[PDB]
């Protein structure tokens, strides 16, 4: 028993961590097969980061001005280009400790492991959410850009997160590993902003649910609630609107407790205007919204990965 | 922002 | 910026996990070298459980009985015995896959990262306390035990837990990659209680330092306290009391940030006295306290 | 307690 917000094993992207340095530019880099992805801001020194031409400022760099490392180990860069806002540096080894792997964008709401690394050591990990806003609330310091974030499915890592940026609010903004930022967020020290945010309602509904599944019932009523008017009520405290879409999603979740969502729904309204009156919620004070649908369905069904 |  | 709980990375215990069966019983073993650990319940039945002898039941097996697997592997087993609550294996192969590493006895306050294993597999990795009753909080479901608790310093990973027991109040007992138990709870399925838990105010003061440093300031004040006056306050909601030791263990946070000590003890005492109000500290509405001073060190530099 |  118990129930506790988990990150994934990261033993097969600690595999793939690497340092990547430009000059004095020391960062993080992902080592899949021969090629080695890192932020395209790493080729900046001082100041570039105001407003730089990477295309151009790409094109007076040369391979061996890259200096990639793996553990003790120098590896050779043949080759390099851009993408979007990553670098691609070809290396002459293909990493021997590449795992079965997928590059995915997530969505707003979803959640996955980040691996955080500094000059390609993994140092922690930790679960987090994709932020309504596209920003994630992480916890990086200098020197992090490069370290990932990920889910695993089976044997294979889905690569969804490679981190670039920190804005003025302490929250952080980056990027698929095809290079497209998450948001409207670019790669210059400017000065850019972070939209307000709202609570995820989706997962805080699949939480409620594991609270059920956990024996933690108390909140439960018996009434019901059309979706609009449980809308009506849920914006004003900040919290996303709840689609249809949203409600199938949760469906397994309602089929499992033999609760409806719409029920459900009802339960969150009653908390939300009333409060929990000293009570918790699977030992919450707060109602959670960091766990997914599914990662509900993974944790009370004790999922293991190969 | 900051290019962390 | 940012402040998270975070665990160590957890592959190289990974690659430390294997499957230990007797009978219809399988658990988490760890495979360092040429042994495997495990908890010794793994050779007891049903009707076994209750009111086990250990000695009895071991002298019963052989080596061949104990079916361990690494992946999909078998690992011959040529000796076997017992350390306290833990049974050692030996197997007729190296893990070439082990680690630098070594065997620690944590004292209770101290935090360690779980890799939380079923059927010698990961399946997630979380950081915890263990708590002044020397309980966890862990998540653990049936056949979860041999999973492992550690901390990791440069490359050299402290094995500090290995699981064994859920209690009957939901929390976890464990003991040391020596066998011994962290408090007087023992390995039989017999009501077992946990003695009253407490806040560990040490962490508590480091988390709030943590707060300050990531720009949650409305809790300061103008106070400052004496030591005594502080834990007259903190013992009467359940907070373990404050020591000298304690407060030099803070002096680094104190001197980063320029808040004395003993006024961040100020702080917390009319925290405890008129609660939060509404408001939140680095996204909770309660205090916080499985973070220790280093561990907030360690994550805000 | 039950042996996990």
């Amino acid at each position: 028993s118990g129930f506790r917000k988990m990150a994934f094993p990261s033993g097969k992207v600690e595999g793939c961590m690497v340092q990547v340095t430009c000059g004095t530019t020391t960062l993080n880099g992902l080592w899949l097969d021969d090629t080695v992805y890192c932020p395209r801001h790493v080729i900046c020194t001082a100041e570039d980061m105001l407003n730089p031409n990477y295309e151009d400022l790409l094109i007076r760099k040369s391979n061996h001005s890259f200096l990639v490392q793996a553990g003790n180990v120098q590896l050779r860069v043949i080759g390099h280009s851009m993408q979007n806002c990553l670098l691609r540096l070809k290396v002459d080894t293909s990493n021997p400790k590449t795992p079965k792997y997928k590059f995915v964008r997530i969505q707003p709401g979803q959640t996955f492991s980040v691996l955080a690394c500094y000059n390609g050591s993994p140092s922690g990990v930790y679960q987090c959410a994709m932020r309504p806003n596209h920003t994630i609330k992480g916890s990086f310091l200098n020197g992090s850009c490069g370290s990932v974030g990920f889910n695993i499915d089976y044997d294979c890592v889905s690569f969804c997160y490679m981190h670039h940026m920190e804005l003025p609010t302490g929250v952080h903004a980056g990027t698929d590993l095809e290079g497209k930022f998450y948001g409207p967020f670019v790669d210059r020290q400017t000065a850019q902003a972070a939209g307000t945010d709202t609570t995820i309602t989706l997962n805080v509904l699949a939480w409620l649910y594991a609270a059920v599944i956990n024996g933690d019932r108390w909140f439960l009523n018996r009434f019901t609630t059309t979706l609009n008017d449980f809308n009506l009520v849920a914006m004003k405290y900040n919290y996303e609107p709840l689609t249809q879409d949203h409600v199938d999603i949760l469906g397994p979740l309602s089929a499992q407790t033999g609760i409806a969502v719409l029920d459900m729904c009802a339960a969150l309204k009653e908390l939300l205007q009333n409060g929990m009156n000293g009570r918790t919620i699977l030992g919450s004070t707060i109602l959670e919204d960091e766990f997914t649908p599914f990662d509900v369905v993974r944790q009370c069904s004790g999922v293991t990965f190969q | 922002a900051v290019l962390x």
